[PDB]
RNA sequence: CUGCUUCUGGGUCGGGGUUUCGUACGUAGCAGAGCAGCUGCUGCGAUCUAUUGAAAGUCAGCCCUCGACACAAGGGUUUGU
RNA sequence: CAUGUUGGAACAAUGUAGGUAAGGGAAGUCGGCAAGCCGGAUCCGUAACUUCGGGAUAAGGAUUGGCUCUAAGGGCUGGCAG
RNA sequence: CCGCCGCAGGUGCAGAUCUUGGUGGUAGUAGCAAAUAUUCAAACGAGAACUUUGAAGGCCGAAGUGGAGAAGGGUUCCAUG
């Protein structure tokens, strides 16, 4: 019901057009987190330190055009924020993006 | 909490900078209940306070380039900025003659 | 410096036994007028002559 | 200035179309100045040729999807002759 | 080391600091101001004038990558070997 | 503390770009723009853009943002709260 996981790929190529070589990396950390924050309905979004480096991978101006990223609403741990829920934003090595849809994978 | 004592001290032990010092973050109360360095000592022992190995620069390009250099390429009129005295001088030829 | 006189390093010595608040027993006294220490001298601020 | 269910609508991703650049990596070759090493096979070699108008990007303010995938009848503040 | 005593969101005018511009080319302007050209090395070639030292990197040209060879320039042990 | 009768004066303020102190409008305005840059999780904690740790990405690039001193400073050192 409530505790999904579900792959997406992100065109972040077209989140990230127009904004300065000095925050493409640091602005496409927030469009993984506005995107986890639509699909997956969480105002909680936690994204895991491997999906950071992979943005990072080609350092701050130059980032992967197209990301795959396993997105999971799990239910959120004690001391609980407002938030009932968090999402797990972790990342998902793929060779190519070429005829990948958005898989509803389970658990 | 604060662990800016142990990666000063502990530096001063393994004998490299803080830049190399690697504390435990998930054993982060261990280290922090340390204060002094007999006590870093059993944490190094212990496998929690690590030196972090040198950042590797490799001149494997630099020693593939010099041969080349030694056969005469990379060494043609564009590859020249300094005078033909500056880059071989005379005097030092006329000597070896 | 680090290279100092005897008199200057007794002149240091005293400025900094000087530098110290009230004790809080002082202001429980009858004819009690004092507040705080009103000759605290910070290092940065006010540099002691020389 | 617009959109937020005619059982449908936008979003996202994919695919098309468009278009930009100019032929990807790997692999193969009796192609390659040669040179080294083995008695014609074997290394090294920029490059060239084929695969390959290939590869890559293409709305973020490009075009068409009817293909996946969720999501969408909700919240807030006010207004009476 | 953590951007120099702050962040976030935008990407308007006017700036400040960098660029680029078809065709013309100083017509701009007090004035080529600012910008731009030129620029390293190697090989040629170098005028007036000169206090014969200079002028001089005058001016003016050609060349430059990558690869793959060829030749030349040496130590050392007993006109040649190792 | 004051009325009346005398006495005495450092005896009356709006000003002097007066003196001292206080408070306004401007105004929640100008501003917080020199030397490329931050990001992710976690920890402590009432509280994290800034602390600490880890991972990443960068910078100084040995005429350094590095390791030591002299002048000068004088406790700024170090720990703990």
């Amino acid at each position: 019901n409530e505790v999904v996981t579900r792959e997406y790929t992100i065109n972040i190529h077209k989140r990230i057009h127009g904004v300065g070589f000095k925050k493409r990396a640091p602005r496409a950390l927030k469009e993984i987190r506005k995107f986890a924050m639509k699909e997956m309905g969480t105002p909680d979004v936690r994204i895991d330190t491997r999906l950071n480096k992979a943005v990072w991978a080609k350092g701050i101006r130059n980032v992967p055009y197209r990301i795959r990223v396993r997105l999971s609403r799990k239910r959120n741990e004690d001391e609980d924020s407002p938030n009932k829920l968090y999402t797990l934003v972790t990342y998902v090595p793929v060779t190519t993006f070429k005829n990948l849809q958005t898989v509803n994978v389970d658990e | 909490s604060m662990l800016r004592l142990q990666k000063r001290l502990a530096s001063s032990v393994l004998r490299c900078g803080k830049k190399k010092v690697w504390l435990d973050p998930n054993e982060t109360n261990e280290i922090a209940n340390a204060n002094s360095c007999q006590q870093i000592r059993k944490l190094i022992k212990d496998g929690l306070i690590i030196r972090k190995p040198v950042t590797v620069h490799s001149r494997a390009r630099c020693q593939k380039n010099t041969l080349a250099r030694r056969k005469g390429r990379h060494m043609g009129i564009g590859k020249r900025k300094g005078t033909a005295n500056a880059r071989m001088p005379e005097k030092v030829k006329w000597m070896r003659r | 410096s680090s290279h100092k006189t005897f008199r200057i390093k007794r002149f240091l010595a005293k400025k900094q036994k000087q530098n110290r608040p009230i004790p809080q027993w002082i202001w429980m006294k009858t004819g009690n007028k004092i507040r705080y220490n009103s000759k605290r001298r910070h290092w940065r601020r006010t540099k002691l002559g020389l």
